[PDB]
RNA sequence: CGCACGGAGGCGAAGAACCACAGAUUUCCGAAUGAGAAUCUCUAACAAUUGCUUCGCGCAAUGAGGAACCCCGAGAACUGAAACAUCUCAGUAUCGGGAGGAACAGAAAACGCAACGUGAUGUCGUUAGUAACCGCGAGUGAACGCGAUACAGCCCAAAC
RNA sequence: ACUCGUACGGUCACUGAAUCCUGCCCAGUGCAGGUAUCUGAACACCUCGUACAAGAGGACGAAGGACCUGUCAACGGCGGG
RNA sequence: GCUUUACUGCAGGCUGUCGCUGAGGACUCUCACUCCGGGAGGAGGACACCGAUAGCCGGGCA
């Protein structure tokens, strides 16, 4: 039969609807008062957390991000510049708001690792993100068989170097075949032409 | 102007350091101070 | 070309900032929670160097000194009531409601508590016209009709200090001495006396304005200057 | 309080959280929101219980409406500790069912019936 | 008894010198971390940010360096087009963040010599200056496959 | 920033103490106000097209423009016959 | 380097539209959102701000 998350799940299909719509409404409310970075100690979508990879253990950490919708908040030309390269309104960045959000969180917690990410919704001028962070020293991960690997040195620092599941679909990296020839294995072997 | 205790550690050791290489290295080496630094002429850091 | 003194006015240096720390007190009116019971007793007549006007420094019945815009006609000893039940004297601080009609005000407010905003200057008065339960329209300096809250307070009387601008400055000294107490660059360098390079005015063989002095209010800054969205010039016609 | 939409009175709660309790020491019961979803989904369910305060509310969200579809009477717990210890655990539960009670059958009967009558 | 061949003197058969490994010591500043400061100073210190928590800094983490290499971001201009704007130089120079001893990639929602076929991923040779792009100008420029190198396949989420 | 500021303010410009004065011109350009009508993009909408899409057309029509008015201590002008 | 009714563009301003964004071609409302108030509360209000896009202006700048 269907499980209680599978219900959590097709509430989420469409959050403007129903009883999630009432829920946005009345959280975002609190949410645009609360920080840049702030550590929840329940995930909003039960669901999605525990299949990206969260546990209800000691040591899985997850914190709600907002980070500004839109494009790059780019400066004019100081110097000379040929007509192509003179725009200011019409760029965007390279890394998704999603990447922004899970680098945020991040940097205010040093020593927990990046996860996986997801969405919990949007207002007018802001995107929030739940980032799932895992502590690689506590012994509650380092002896847990599905989340012992994140403990390994070369594991460190993960999502400023774009190893998140956010961070490798960022880079291309999804279809295995046609397409992804300047991808794979990297951007910077590929001469940056993604 | 007025030194500090580091400062006047540092100024002498280079008083120091202006000194000439001694009569018997001359002679343990079978043969010049080329950090030879005067006060008018040459400039001190800090 | 390079930026006009207008732009390096907006970016707030020592030389186009206010000499803050040199200035006395933010002249608000006080909070009162309701009932009226806060009056106060007159110590002394100073001068605030933000204004050239003087002002009234009072003395609460709860132990607090603070300095007041003081209107005309206020003196050492005099007692100011502040409040709802306040007396219909000049230097009291009541809401519009409470003040009759056809009263110079000044210190007016433009939402209720906010500390007074219009009629500050010296020798000017805001006059109370119109009341309802809704509107209360003042008429304010310049000419205007502003419709205000009934709830926004205003300190009875002109503001002190009347008929400042009567006498001229004579010499550009006493201009220095004014100017060196306020946030402003003086002297003025016209733009038809600078350089291309420097102002829009800037140039040529003779001195000039370079295109008609009359600017749209959609250009941009670097570029509005002279006569701005004028609906019309000089003094004939 | 998206998914509640009658309060339970203080002594009404006193009386389902006591049957809840000789409920677990007779018969069967469910404790979890996930088990709780399959009783009602498998019919199995009796008398759902489901606490006031828990955050994020989408985990019990479906139980009012599920109910309603399946037959099944519920009713609102204030907090979610209370529920957790009736239920017979340390740690508290968002939702519970009662599989089956005993000895308790003629009480949760009423109170089924009390709820219905609170709308 | 360093470079370093003097003078005086001393150490070594109690096996010195010298070499290898291991250990002792290891001032101050320095990520620099009690606070401040041009290497000093003032009155107990994981400063700051975090995780776990006996909720006590009690147990831990981060910070900074490194020849380049590696990965993720920001991103020119000279120049070429005999001018020049798209194009080109070039995702180069340079900048921000970060890992390791290698990095990244990786077990098909692949390929598509279309098949009764191949079978994770890098890399090397080739495919090929081919397809494709382009004031269709100057210029730009892959992939599948093949031959090689080396090979290795697995874990959750959910159902119960 | 102006601003511990509030039109007796402060911003933007021109002229340059005093004294006597400061004419005529709004066609062009600028600025500003108005506007029946005309012109005026995209989204939504309507017709055609396409089992969808590209695309073609229509209706509505903002600021703006046309047109009208004000303004020269606004750019400037003040002749031939 | 500078100038402009040179060529091409880029900021900036104004304006429509979409999202935020809600209840009952002109209109009411309060709940998002905004501002004032120490607060109680007041004003404003689905507009404004902000994000996106479209037209106009645009030697301010390349
Ligand atoms: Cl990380
Ligand atoms: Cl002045
Ligand atoms: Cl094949
Ligand atoms: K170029
Ligand atoms: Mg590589
Ligand atoms: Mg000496
Ligand atoms: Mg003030
Ligand atoms: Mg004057
Ligand atoms: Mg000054
Ligand atoms: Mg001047
Ligand atoms: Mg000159
Ligand atoms: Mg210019
Ligand atoms: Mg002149
Ligand atoms: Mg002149
Ligand atoms: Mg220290
Ligand atoms: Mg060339
Ligand atoms: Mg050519
Ligand atoms: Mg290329
Ligand atoms: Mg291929
Ligand atoms: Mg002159
Ligand atoms: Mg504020
Ligand atoms: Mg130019
Ligand atoms: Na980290
Ligand atoms: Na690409
Ligand atoms: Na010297
Ligand atoms: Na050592
Ligand atoms: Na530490
Ligand atoms: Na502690
Ligand atoms: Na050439
Ligand atoms: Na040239
Ligand atoms: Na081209
Ligand atoms: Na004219
Ligand atoms: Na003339
Ligand atoms: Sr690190
Ligand atoms: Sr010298
Ligand atoms: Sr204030
Ligand atoms: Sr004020
Ligand atoms: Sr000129
Ligand atoms: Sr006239
Ligand atoms: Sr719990
Ligand atoms: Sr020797
Ligand atoms: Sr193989
Ligand atoms: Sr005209």
């Amino acid at each position: 039969a269907r499980s209680a998350y599978s219900y959590i799940r097709d509430a989420w299909k469409n959050p403007g609807d129903g009883q999630l719509a009432e829920l946005q409404w009345q959280r975002q409310q609190e949410w645009r008062n609360e920080g840049a970075v702030e550590r929840i100690e329940r995930p909003t979508r039960l669901d999605k957390a525990r299949s990206q990879g969260y546990k209800a253990k000691q040591g899985v950490i997850v914190a709600r991000v907002s980070v500004r919708k839109g494009s790059a908040r780019k400066r004019r030309h100081k110097a000379g510049r040929r007509s192509k390269r003179q725009g200011v309104t019409r760029i965007t960045r390279r890394k998704d708001i999603q990447r922004v959000a899970e680098e945020r969180a991040s940097r205010t917690f040093p020593n927990l690792r990046v996860l996986n990410s997801y969405s919990v919704g949007q207002d007018g001028r802001q995107k929030w993100h739940e980032v799932i962070l895992i502590d690689p020293n506590h012994p509650a991960i380092q002896n847990d068989d599905d989340l012992s690997w994140i403990c390994a040195d070369d594991q460190a620092d993960r999502v400023f170097r774009g190893l998140t599941g956010a961070g490798r679909r960022n880079r291309g990296l999804s279809g295995k075949g046609k397409g992804s020839e300047k991808t794979r294995p990297s951007l910077r072997s590929n001469g940056g032409k993604g | 102007g007025k030194k500090s205790k580091a400062t006047k550690k540092r100024l002498a050791k280079l008083d120091n350091q202006n000194s000439r290489v001694p009569a018997w290295v001359m002679l343990k080496t079978d043969r010049r101070n080329h950090k030879r630094r005067h006060w008018r002429r040459n400039d001190t850091d800090e | 070309g390079r930026r006009i003194q207008g732009q390096r006015r907006g970016r707030g240096t020592s030389t186009f900032r206010a000499p803050s720390h040199r200035y006395k007190a933010d002249l608000e009116h006080r909070k009162v929670e309701d009932g009226d019971v806060i009056a106060g007793t007159v110590v002394d007549i100073e001068h605030d160097p933000a204004r050239s006007a003087p002002v009234a420094a009072v003395e609460f019945e709860d132990g607090d000194r603070r300095l007041i815009l003081a209107p005309e006609g206020v003196g050492v000893g005099d007692e100011l009531q502040v409040g709802v039940s306040a007396e219909i004297a000049p230097g009291n601080t009541l809401p519009l409601a409470e003040i009759p009609e056809g009263v110079p005000v000044c210190n007016v407010e433009s939402s209720p508590g906010d500390g007074g905003k219009f009629a500050r200057a010296s020798g000017v008065n805001a006059q109370l016209l119109t009341h309802d339960r809704n509107v209360a329209v003042v008429k304010l300096p310049s000419g205007e009709m502003k419709r205000l809250d009934p709830q926004c307070r205003a300190t009875i009387g002109v503001v002190a200090g009347g008929g400042r601008t009567d006498k001229p400055f004579v010499k550009a000294g006493n201009k220095h001495h004014k100017m060196k107490a306020r946030g402003t660059k003086w002297p003025n360098v016209r733009g038809v006396a600078m350089n291309a390079v420097d102002h829009p005015f800037g140039g040529g063989g003779r001195q000039h304005p370079g295109k008609p002095k009359s600017i749209s209010r959609n250009a941009p800054p670097g570029r509005k200057v002279g006569d701005i969205a004028s609906k019309r010039t000089g003094r004939g016609g | 309080p998206v998914y509640v939409d009658f309060d339970v009175p203080a002594d009404l709660e006193d009386d389902a959280l006591e049957a809840l309790e000789v409920a677990r020491d007779t018969g069967a019961v469910k404790k979890g929101t996930n088990e709780t979803t399959k009783s009602i989904e498998r019919g199995s369910a009796e008398l759902v219980f489901v606490a006031e305060d828990v955050q994020p509310e989408e985990i019990v969200m479906h139980i009012p409406e599920l109910a309603d579809e399946k037959g099944v009477p519920f009713i609102f717990v204030e907090q979610q500790d209370d529920l957790g210890h009736a239920a017979g655990l340390e740690v508290g539960s968002a939702a519970a069912a009662v599989t089956d009670a005993g000895e308790a059958d003629a009480d949760v009967e009423d109170i089924a019936d009390k709820v219905e009558e609170l709308r």
